[PDB]
């Protein structure tokens, strides 16, 4: 995978170039940044179980069939893996902040998932609607004025939104 | 490719886990060193060609027989002076990018993976490259952490052929 600085880098090489100074003011201010980035990581990070556990929540009482035998979130094993899949999305989500680039999720996300959950009869609609929960609640505690210095995050908050809104789409 | 960035993602997906503070703390590093990295690679882009030039010379110069010994391994032959320079360029190129992601990764990648089979196939000696690469050094007139950071990585390729 690649992080923003190694997508750069790959794409001067393949021109055989050195980088202009441009591109290296975008850099700069890109580690500028830095202090920011590291802050929605470590939240979004630091509130992982209940970002995951409220959105399955809303998830099943929106959609109960999931849940009734016969659902796909039915028995206790098919419970576990769900909750893993939402788990295992919003821990790619957080690699994909702290790269700066969607690529993390390509390579993982692009195995074939809305494949797999096909043919597994896994209803990827109804992820779709649970990666979206998680989406408004990590971007909320994300963006909590409250403990931290105060200054603006929203070119950040539209990236985290990017990927959640990636990963949403590939589940269908 | 390999980053510090990417690395930590790596140890991370591996163990199964959310990043923690110890990856955190591994990005803050490189962060916090990047100001150092980023000057010293715009002041070598911008003297580039000066630096490509004046060390394929220092090269002719301690080694003379690579200017005058016929055959296609020497810079005895416009063809041959013009891919010794353009050699040099890429070890100066890679530095660069080295510097601007914050590790080998580019120079891992792009030109270690390989050397050995290429220099002794087409009959490269390895000290030519490390007299270019030690007049680089003490050529590019950098000072404080922006040397450190330009001398660490072109140490290293020094050392990838001693
Ligand atoms: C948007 C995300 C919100 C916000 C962010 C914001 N944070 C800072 C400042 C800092 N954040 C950190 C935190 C870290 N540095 C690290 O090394 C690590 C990982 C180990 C973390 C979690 C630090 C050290 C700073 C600087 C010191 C400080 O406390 O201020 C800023 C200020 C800009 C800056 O880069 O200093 C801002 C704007 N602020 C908001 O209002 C948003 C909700
Ligand atoms: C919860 C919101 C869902 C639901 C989930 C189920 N997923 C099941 C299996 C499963 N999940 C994946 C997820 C996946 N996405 C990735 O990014 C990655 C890699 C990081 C993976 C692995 C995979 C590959 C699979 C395959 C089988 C497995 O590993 O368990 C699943 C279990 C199906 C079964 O065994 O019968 C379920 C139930 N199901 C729901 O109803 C909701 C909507
Ligand atoms: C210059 C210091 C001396 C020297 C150079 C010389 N090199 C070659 C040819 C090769 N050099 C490379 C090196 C690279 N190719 C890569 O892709 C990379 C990484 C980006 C590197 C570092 C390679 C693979 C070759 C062979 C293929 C090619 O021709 O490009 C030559 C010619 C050798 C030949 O047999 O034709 C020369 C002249 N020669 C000197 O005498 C200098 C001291």
């Amino acid at each position: 995978m690649l992080d923003a600085f190694a997508k750069v880098v790959a794409q001067a090489d393949a021109r055989g170039e050195f980088l202009s100074n441009t591109q290296l003011d975008a850099l700069s201010k890109m580690v500028s940044e830095g202090n920011k980035r590291l802050d929605v990581v470590n939240r979004i990070t630091s509130n992982a179980s209940a970002i995951v556990t409220n959105a399955a929540r809303a998830l099943f009482s929106e959609q109960p069939q999931l849940i009734q035998p016969g659902g796909n979130a039915y028995t206790n094993r098919r419970m576990a893996a769900c909750l893993r899949d939402m788990e295992i999305i919003l821990r790619y989500v957080s690699y994909a902040i702290i790269a700066g680039d969607s690529s993390i999720l390509d390579d993982r996300c692009l195995n074939g998932l809305r494949e797999t959950y096909q043919a597994l009869g896994v209803p990827g609609a109804s992820v779709a609607v649970g990666i979206e929960k998680m989406k408004d609640s990590a971007i909320a505690i994300a963006n909590d004025p409250s403990g931290i210095t105060t200054g603006d995050c929203s070119a950040l908050m539209a990236e985290v939104g990017t990927y959640f809104d990636r990963a949403a789409t590939a589940v269908q | 490719m390999k980053t510090p960035i990417t690395e930590a993602i790596a140890a991370a997906d591996n163990q199964g886990r959310f990043l923690s503070n110890t990856e955190l703390q591994a990005v803050n590093g490189r962060y916090q060193r990047a100001a150092a990295s980023l000057e010293a690679a715009r002041s070598l882009t911008s003297n580039a060609e000066r630096l490509i030039n004046g060390a394929a010379q220092a090269v002719y110069s301690k080694f003379p027989y690579t200017s005058q010994m016929p055959g296609p391994q020497y810079a005895s032959s416009a063809v041959g002076k013009a891919k010794c320079a353009r050699d040099i360029g890429y070890y100066l190129r890679m530095v660069t990018y080295c510097l601007v992601v914050g590790g080998t990764g580019p120079m891992d990648e792009y030109l270690i993976a390989g050397l050995e089979e290429i220099n002794r196939t087409f009959d490269l000696s390895p000290s030519w490259y490390v007299e270019a690469l030690n007049y680089i050094k003490a050529n590019h007139g950098l000072s404080g952490q922006a040397a450190n950071e330009a001398n660490t990585y072109i140490d290293y390729a020094i050392n990838a052929l001693s």
